[PDB]
């Protein structure tokens, strides 16, 4: 895995801040109390959870 | 499921 890399369960939400995109992450094996916002550069290996999220947002956009 | 979905977790943040 590597320095502070963990498995993601799902992506819960997104937002932009300072021209940059962040995603709210639910860590696998963890609860809502550990959710963090993460910059895109942290999610290169989450293409699938990102699609599932971007998908659900289209499904009602 | 399908591949391993991983990411860097942030421990800091704006003060």
């Amino acid at each position: 895995m590597g320095e502070d890399v963990f498995e993601v369960e799902k992506i819960l939400d997104m937002k932009t801040e300072g021209g940059k995109v962040l995603y709210k992450v639910r860590w696998k094996g963890y609860t809502s109390d550990d959710d963090t916002w993460e910059p895109e550069i942290h999610l290169e290996d989450c293409k699938e959870v990102l699609l599932e999220f971007r998908k659900k947002i289209a499904e009602n956009k | 499921a399908r591949t391993k979905q991983t990411a860097r977790k942030s421990t800091g943040g704006k003060a």
